[PDB]
C-alpha cells in the first residue's frame, strides 16, 4: 500500500514527464542559424 | 505392520495438511510479490 502511494506519486511524475515530452516535441538551431548567416554572407558577396 | 500402516497414514495426512497450508501461504506470498512487483 505504501508502494502504491509511491507509485501514484510516480504516476504524477510520469504525467509531468509526458507534459515535458509534449512541450519538447513542439544546439542544432544555433548551428542552422550560423549556416544561414554564412549563406547570407555568401549571397551578399555574390551581390 | 498395523502400527506402521497407521503411523504412515497419520504422517501422510499431516503431510497433506502441511502441503495445503504451504500452498496457501505460497499463494499469499506470490500475490504479495506480484503486488510489490506492480509497484
Amino acid at each position: 500500500k505504501k508502494q502504491i502511494l509511491q507509485a501514484k506519486r510516480i504516476r504524477k511524475n510520469r504525467q509531468e514527464y509526458d507534459a515535458l515530452a509534449k512541450v519538447i516535441q513542439h544546439h542544432e538551431t544555433l548551428k542552422e542559424l550560423e549556416a544561414l548567416g554564412k549563406e547570407l554572407e555568401h549571397l551578399s558577396h555574390i551581390k | 505392520k498395523k502400527l506402521n500402516r497407521l503411523a504412515h497414514i497419520r504422517l501422510k495426512k499431516g503431510r497433506d495438511q502441511t502441503h495445503e497450508a504451504k500452498q496457501k501461504v505460497d499463494a499469499y506470498h506470490l500475490q504479495l510479490q506480484n503486488l510489490l512487483y506492480e509497484v
